[PDB]
């Protein structure tokens, strides 16, 4: 764009390509692929380090989704105090929610023990070692972004207030409809995970 | 075995993942180069039918 | 949106949404037409959004001016708060609302030849908030053309000083309405820049379109006051006329080459939007009423800049209609009771 | 020097605490920047609340202590040569912390300041606003015990 | 084992899965994120349709749903233990991102249509049946991006 | 927090009793009780007077319970001993605990012989390398679950207890019904598992042995075994439980339809009810856990600050050791007056809160009254 | 393996349909939210007029059409070994349809917000207002009938 | 596997299959909404211009399927054996003549809107409008006239 | 020559000692930049506070200092004989304490600035902002004990 | 060609150099921009008071000597009969001096900008401003003093 | 051929040479075009001191 920054994101973007093409022209592009790295690394990459991930990005969520509400609590709030305790009650939907990571986290960071030195590239471990990523960030993400919806749109229902509070319950139905996908994603993650096996 | 040993001189792989910590530190960076300082606050209005 | 408008506009948003539901509501101008004396009027003067502190002013005859005033203080505190806690770009769009409420008080800097108003009474009849640290009104005089340049040493007013240096020592009505319209142009551009600069996505047209209407309305005022004698250069028509209304343009200039009601007929006959120029009713305050409409048609969108520039209209409104009401028993009148041009 | 003994614990065991006092830093400067700021904005106004408003001072001082403690657990664990099982993971935790606490560090930075404007004129809840600010702290909360968990495996067995 | 059997057949299968459910969460979410902002808006002075506009909300779950659904069935056949067929891995994560799109792109219609479609709807609430049957459009959108991925998945060994 | 109307079983015995334990459990030690429990005893010794005489911004609200403190902290010593843990440590004086084999060597695999007695709480064979509480935490697991899932049964009883108190049988009880067996034919499987451990030891039982929470999978997909068969004649309630229990929530809703066609008003409440309540249950069965975790990690908080406080001094200095030990129990005092008692009590009592109040008011104030709230005759003074 | 059919050559074989009705679901998307916008903008006035101006609304059903009947017919065009200019030309065909939808989507339905608003002010306009759905429709029919060239084609040059 | 015959010959070809039209249709969306958007004002203003104002969508639609016939056509000479020597040629000409007709679509675009929101206030100006939008659409046949020339020369020898 | 004593070991030796200064200097002199036109902003208005706003500065050049000790101490721990080891560690050490002096100069500056220019108003406020003022560089300290132990374990760990 | 002392380790040092008066011109040069500046902006109605204001820049013109003396000393050392080592160390202390002027400057410019808008009406507030001078400047006596015995210390006795 | 000599080492000198030109011409023309601009716009009714202006 006309900003320095992304003019110099699109800058290399080809240099990679038109590399490799000189290069398999030359012989060597013939010679690049994944599949060496694959099998290069050890599953300690795919166990050891893919599970605090989710956890702390869906903390982070949570987080975003904290923000977004403690700011309409108070706004509702200063005109009238006849809502204070009706403002401070689905907020804690984002506070819990953040957890669901923390659990499997906890559960199959049990399962972890030595990789062993035979049989690091098997159907033994580093499949487990794949599996481990997959559903870590996969439920983490789910997480963050479940949590950045409820947070918005409990915002958009905690400005709705001042005008009556008799509007609430009639309008009570959204979060309900969005947090179960939090415990829906840490379901298909937990049985995922599950399923597979652990560094064997 | 490597797409390039030339980039390894004993770090094939030490690095390889160093990436998405900057990236973490520039997102955050984002809205910290974002603030409020709602000087208006900070000085009062000398009739008081301003505010 | 998520991120189109919430970064520290959400307290700001519940505050915005919880001040408009306080517009005056139906009982109280109900409980209104109940009052036909002064006297009631106070009374219930204080269980409406402008009570509880609008009462007291004076034992009887009140005066709607000072009762306005009041009722108009309590908003400016509250849009002058509203700009304390903001961004930059809510910043910058109160500096730009704040800069086109001194274009009338320059223009008094500039009218009177000598009178020297006094400086109490500037800030009574134009809104005090754009206004500033003390600015030579009363101690000299506020001639027309020799201050243009102390003020525009003094006020910054470059992007609303758009060809506004001309002759103006002429004790010229002439000079003091065309200075106003170039004015009014210059703003006009400077803020629908900014709009079309800086805006959230669904706010892009409630403000642009707005904007398009009130220079319309600008260019309609201006041309019927040059109907009956201001036949002069259709440029300087122009350059009266807002350029960035650009609302049924070929109107506007029809109005520009065209000195005559035949001209401003023919102007408000290719337009699309509404033919006619002169209504009964002080068609001003039926035009203000059609700009209320459009704007608060808005408030249902919970994350924009819209539902502010709805709310200083409506609140500003409820204090014009206080004062009709007011003026409505002071004169005798039981048939405008129910004429007013709120809306909420 | 290779996938059972590397050479390369340094590397990792420093760079981890490194970045978990670095956040510390960040997530601090930013919190008390801010809430300085608004303080002392509002005081002036109902001073009052002189001081009946820090507590966000002391909240944003709590995180100040994790990339402390964690630093000084690999510290006693770190060494050069070392399993490869206890060659990597320590990033993961230290980056879960810090990142957590950045992020309580805006809650209770927007969350908090919002409610100090709201303080000078809504005592309604000035005793009760508090609840806005007592909610994030679990956030940072949440990682320090999973983080400590393979702290805790990657010091005691590499096995 | 044959280069169409390496051991990360199974890697690209939780690969798709992954994507797939993650996509289709973002939709969903996107959608209730944009839901909100005209439900809260229209209380103030019609607490009375408030009911009438459930349908779009509420609908969108079905993205959701299925593009789990077919994460679900793409598992189901992967072992612990086995590495598949190349193909496989590959369709799995074809018919999972083709899904995790259009779920995707169907929030972004109907976020972008109901939250506006109403706002104006106070003043003529007669218009109920319009204002729905026109989402009729942009609701079986999502639907046929999964009646192909299943007999897709039934092909291919 | 809220009110509820006439000839309603109120609770506020359960919110009287139940949430102090849960608060001082959270983070229940030696000193944190005791020393809180000091301080509410200055607060009431002074009460005589200290009432008059203005409190500080918390200390205002402190007011309304002043021998709650003494509630809690009470708990907290009594749930700290249980758990053995003074300032995170274990005293080894109970003298039952477990044995250890004899040549029982560091660095090596070590189980406490299998002989031991010590049913009292726990023990101090936890006191080792990690593995202790690395399954400690995978069994309290279950504790948080299991005990907040009969206190929530417990409120749920009082729904009937109010609704047939008022004689109402028009749907109310074909309301209840449903929920209470979609609630009980699905808790239960899990809930007879949950000890089956404490039943069947897998010590000496050569039998297929469960994951903690294994039985849940083949729970969805076509269920009728358990995948390790943790009892033959459960697989076949394991399906002869279910078929029954589903049916109940259709069979609770479609009472309306036929009334005079399908009541409109009604079907957008009920529809809601159903599913808000289908997954308010797992909502509620999930919550509890933070009793677990916030406690395990305010564990951690204390033995961390245990290690870099006490063996700091542990040399033996005579002349150049007194200031080192000075500083070292001034900034314990400085760390065990604020870190471990007002975050800790702020987020217990938050969390205890929360977890009465959208569990069991939940369902509780279904129908909510007014305030009577008398008025008459008082006093006041004279003060700008 | 043979470079006639690389582990790359797989890929592509599997993927190519991958890439298709994407864009059309992404079209489509953005054309009936700006057809919504304009329809709900005006029919107030004169309601009960949605079945004698719902063409840009329904039109982009088929554009999705396109890709889903291409993405799936695809399945007798799929194979275990296929040669690497199969998968080139397989890749392209699932590409290129859909981008085409896309680009439909790019303006099929952004002017209809403009068109459709003359119904209720210049009804005389029954003339211009297909005029431009249709020369936005008429780019579309270029995409999916050269897929099928190569759809068909697919049969050859195999190994 | 033949520096005459190759196996990386149908990869110029595959995605040139599309080239061209990737190019186009683009060109083609971008002149429709650009030209084609604010005819509904005009319109409603005097529905009198509409015929003549027809034209440049007309033009935007003719020059679309100047990138498809190139590719088809050279698609009965498409296969995974043939000359890098033809693939060269034919990519290259399938990439110049499809990017110059986008250049053609941005043209027409830009300078149809101005026609047209001239035209309003002349009824004569269609003859410099139109006058000046035939130059417009040359670049089409610009690309054209040697790109089809050097597909030929791709087919001049088959294979 | 063996990794354990390789070299490029002092290669982030010699560069991390350098840097170490680098960004706390940044911060401290972004701050007192930044701060100058706060403290100007009403010292011909109200010179009444001349030598009372000199804090800030201090404030600052504090940090400067910590990165001068930092620096200083890891000098003479530096050569071309060196394990790897020690790079490894202070690929991390020196950017610890250089850029958590940089953010807490980045909070000060901007702290500083609110209460100067809120007390000209009230000099009841003295204490109220001298609090904060005093209470970041906890920041610095941090950086400096952790730096001090992780670079002393790092030369008593030199392979050499 | 060995890896222990390069041919082309002085590089390093040749760079070292060249920034040894780089960053001390940016800076400088944008600081003394920014006095020069205000110093228009204030002797415009008061010319005979500049006297207050000659050091300001000479500040500045001390700042240009210190990359001026280092360049001279780093003459000698710069060699390729060097080690890696010795390059690199180099490198160090020239980079650090020129950030460390990058920063000062920046800081001088600022506070003497201020300064100088003060200075236009008391008389007595030029003690006021450098107060913030010095401590100001003292940032760049750090980083020479450190450079000084970072390079000297080690440039030499390193084979 | 070696690294210490190979045949490409001339290419950096050859650019370097050109990069100082290149710089200081780039400065200079952001630099005297900057000042020229005021110099005129205060010129327009100062033809008195403009040779004082060069």
């Amino acid at each position: 764009k006309f900003s320095f920054s992304h003019f110099l994101y699109y800058l290399v973007l080809i240099v990679v390509i038109v590399y490799g093409l000189y290069k398999l022209f030359t012989g060597h592009g013939s010679d690049i692929n994944f599949g060496k790295f694959l099998l290069r690394t050890s599953p300690y990459m795919w166990a050891n380090l893919g599970i605090a991930l989710c956890v702390g990005l869906s903390v982070v969520g949570a987080a975003w989704g904290i923000f977004i509400t403690g700011s309409s609590m108070i706004g509702a709030g200063v005109r009238a105090p006849r809502i204070t305790t009706k403002n401070l009650i689905s907020i804690i939907f984002c506070e819990v929610v953040a957890i669901y990571g923390l659990i499997i986290a906890i559960v199959f960071s049990s399962k972890l023990t030595v990789a062993t030195a035979e049989n690091m590239y098997s159907k033994s471990n580093l499949y487990t070692g794949y599996s481990l990523f997959w559903a870590g960030i996969t439920v983490g993400a789910s997480n963050l972004i479940c949590g950045i919806a409820v947070g918005i749109t409990g915002a958009t229902a905690a400005i709705s207030d001042a005008a009556d509070s008799a509007l609430f319950v009639k309008i009570l139905v959204i979060e309900i409809f969005g947090s179960i996908l939090g415990l829906l994603g840490l379901i298909v993650g937990l049985l995922m995970a599950g399923k597979a096996s652990e560094f064997q | 075995d490597i797409l390039s040993s030339i980039w390894t001189e004993g770090l094939l792989m030490c690095l390889i993942v160093s990436a998405l910590l900057l990236f973490i530190l520039i997102v955050a960076l984002s809205w910290i180069s974002n603030l409020d300082i709602t000087y208006g606050a900070l000085e009062k209005s000398t009739n008081p039918i301003k505010k | 949106e998520g991120v189109y408008f919430n970064i520290d506009n959400g307290f700001i948003e519940g505050v915005v949404r919880g001040y408009r539901n306080g517009l005056l509501s139906n009982n109280q101008y109900i409980n209104l037409t109940q009052c036909d004396t002064l006297e009631d009027l106070k009374l219930q003067l204080s269980s409406t959004d402008y009570g509880n502190f609008l009462s007291s002013v004076s034992s009887e005859s009140l005066t709607t001016s000072l009762i306005q005033e009041y009722a108009s203080s309590k908003l400016y505190h509250e849009f002058n708060y509203i700009r304390d806690q903001s961004s930059g770009s809510t910043r910058k769009f109160m500096d730009y609302i704040t800069y086109g409420y001194m274009i009338d008080n320059v223009a008094l800097m500039i009218t009177g030849t000598i009178h020297d108003r006094d400086k109490g009474e500037i800030l009574q009849r134009c809104h005090p908030l754009g206004w500033f640290d003390t600015l030579p009104t009363l101690s000299v005089a506020t001639d027309l053309e020799s201050l243009y340049e102390t003020v525009l040493v003094d006020t910054p007013l470059a992007p609303y000083f758009k060809n506004c240096f001309d002759t103006a020592e002429e004790l010229d009505d002439m000079n003091i309405e065309i200075i106003r319209n170039k004015l009014y142009k210059a703003y006009l551009e400077d803020f629908y820049n900014f709009v079309t600069e800086e805006i959230p996505e669904p706010a892009k047209e409630c403000m642009q379109t707005l904007l398009g209407f009130e220079a319309d309305r600008r260019s309609i005022n201006i041309a019927l006051n040059s109907l009956q004698s201001s036949d002069i250069d259709p440029d300087l028509k122009s350059d009266l006329l807002p350029n960035i209304g650009k609302l049924y343009p070929l109107a506007t200039f029809h109005l520009a080459q065209a000195q005559d009601f035949e001209g401003v007929r023919a102007a408000l006959a290719n337009v699309y939007e509404y033919r006619g120029f002169l209504e009964t009713g002080n068609l001003e305050d039926h035009f203000y009423q059609l700009e209320m409409e459009l704007c608060r048609d808005a408030f249902t969108q919970q994350f924009a800049i819209s539902t502010v520039w709805a709310w200083m209209k409506s609140k500003e409104q409820e204090v014009r209609n206080i004062t009709w009401i007011a003026e409505c028993i002071a004169q005798n009148q039981r048939e405008r009771i129910n004429n007013y041009i709120s809306v909420y | 020097m290779t996938e059972l003994c590397p050479v390369y614990a340094p590397f990792f065991g420093a760079i981890g605490c490194a970045s978990a006092i670095i956040f510390t830093s960040l997530g601090a400067a930013y919190g008390t920047a801010k809430s300085g700021v608004g303080i002392c904005a509002t005081c002036v106004l109902r001073p009052d609340l002189l001081f009946k408003n820090i507590v966000p001072v002391i909240m944003a001082g709590i995180i100040a202590i994790y990339g402390l403690v964690v630093s000084v657990l690999v510290c006693y664990s770190l060494g050069q040569k070392q399993a490869l099982y206890t060659g990597f993971i320590q990033l993961g935790a230290g980056l879960s912390v810090g990142l957590s606490g950045l992020a309580a560090g805006f809650a209770i930075g927007i969350v908090g300041d919002a409610g100090v404007r709201g303080s000078s004129q809504q005592p309604r809840l000035f005793v009760g606003m508090i609840l806005i600010l007592i909610f994030a702290e679990v956030l940072g909360l949440y990682g320090l015990i999973v983080a400590l968990l393979l702290n805790s495996r990657a010091t005691q067995d590499v096995v | 084992s044959n280069i169409y059997a390496p051991l990360y057949a199974p890697f690209f299968g939780f690969a798709g899965c992954a994507a797939a459910m993650v996509l289709s969460c973002l939709g969903a979410a996107i959608g209730t994120a944009k839901s909100g902002i005209g439900i809260a808006g229209i209380g103030t002075f019609k607490p009375e349709l408030i009911m009438k506009s459930l349908i779009p909300v509420v609908m969108s779950g079905i993205l959701a749903i299925y593009g789990l659904v077919v994460a679900v069935l793409i598992a189901g056949n992967l072992s612990p233990t086995e590495d598949y067929t190349l193909f496989n891995g590959f369709m799995h994560l074809s018919c999972g991102l083709c899904v995790g799109f259009a779920c995707l792109s169907s929030g972004y219609a109907i976020g972008m249509v109901g939250d506006v479609g109403v706002r104006k709807y106070m003043h003529q609430p007669r218009l109920f049946v319009g204002i729905v049957l026109i989402l009729i459009f942009s609701e079986v959108l999502g639907l046929y991006g999964m009646i192909v991925a299943l007999i897709l998945n039934t092909r291919g060994s | 927090y809220g009110i509820a109307q006439y000839r309603e079983i109120n609770a506020g015995l359960p919110t009287i009793v139940t949430f102090p334990f849960m608060f001082a459990i959270m983070f229940g030690d030696m000193g944190h009780g005791f020393l809180m429990t000091l301080a509410a005893l200055s607060l009431v010794l002074n009460e005589k007077k200290i009432n008059k005489m203005k409190r500080g911004e918390i200390f205002d609200m402190a007011f309304t319970g002043r021998y709650i403190i003494l509630l809690m902290g009470v708990f907290s010593m009594y749930t700290g001993f249980l758990y053995n843990d003074i300032f995170s440590k274990t005293m080894t004086i109970f003298k039952s605990g477990w044995k250890w084999p004899d040549h029982w060597k560091k660095g090596e695999s070590i189980t406490a012989t299998s002989v031991g007695t010590y049913p009292i709480g726990l023990d101090w064979a936890w006191h080792g390398t990690e593995n202790a509480l690395l399954f400690s935490n995978s069994y309290k697991m279950k504790l948080s679950i299991l005990m907040g899932f009969i206190h929530m049964t417990y409120s749920y009883f009082f729904s009937l207890a109010n609704h047939l108190y008022f004689n109402s049988m028009i749907d109310i009880i074909g309301n209840f019904i449903p929920g209470l067996l979609f609630m009980q034919g699905i808790f239960g499987y899990l809930s007879v598992c949950i000890v089956y451990k404490w039943a069947v030891d897998w010590v000496k039982d050569g039998k297929p042995a469960p994951g903690l929470l294994n039985m849940l999978i083949n729970m969805f997909l076509s269920p009728g075994t358990i995948d390790d068969e943790l009892y033959p004649h459960q697989a076949k309630v394991q399906v002869f439980l279910l078929l029954m229990a589903l049916v109940c929530i259709p069979w609770l809703l479609l009472v309306k339809p036929l009334h005079f066609e399908d009541f409109g008003d009604i079907m957008i409440h009920q529809v809601i009810h159903t599913i808000e309540f289908c997954l308010n249950c797992v909502s509620h069965t999930a919550s509890y856990l933070r009793l677990w975790a916030l406690s395990l990690a305010h564990a951690q908080l204390s033995s961390v600050l245990w290690t870099m406080t006490i063996q700091i001094a542990f040399g033996f200095r005579g002349f150049v050791g007194v200031f080192m030990t000075v500083a070292l129990f001034a900034m314990w005092f400085a760390l065990t007056c604020a870190v471990l008692v007002l975050m800790e009590g702020t987020s217990a009592m938050l969390h205890s809160l929360r977890l009465h109040w959208v569990e069991s008011m939940s369902k509780f104030f279904v129908g909510e009254g007014l305030p009577y709230e008398p008025f008459a005759f008082e006093y006041k003074d004279m003060e700008v």
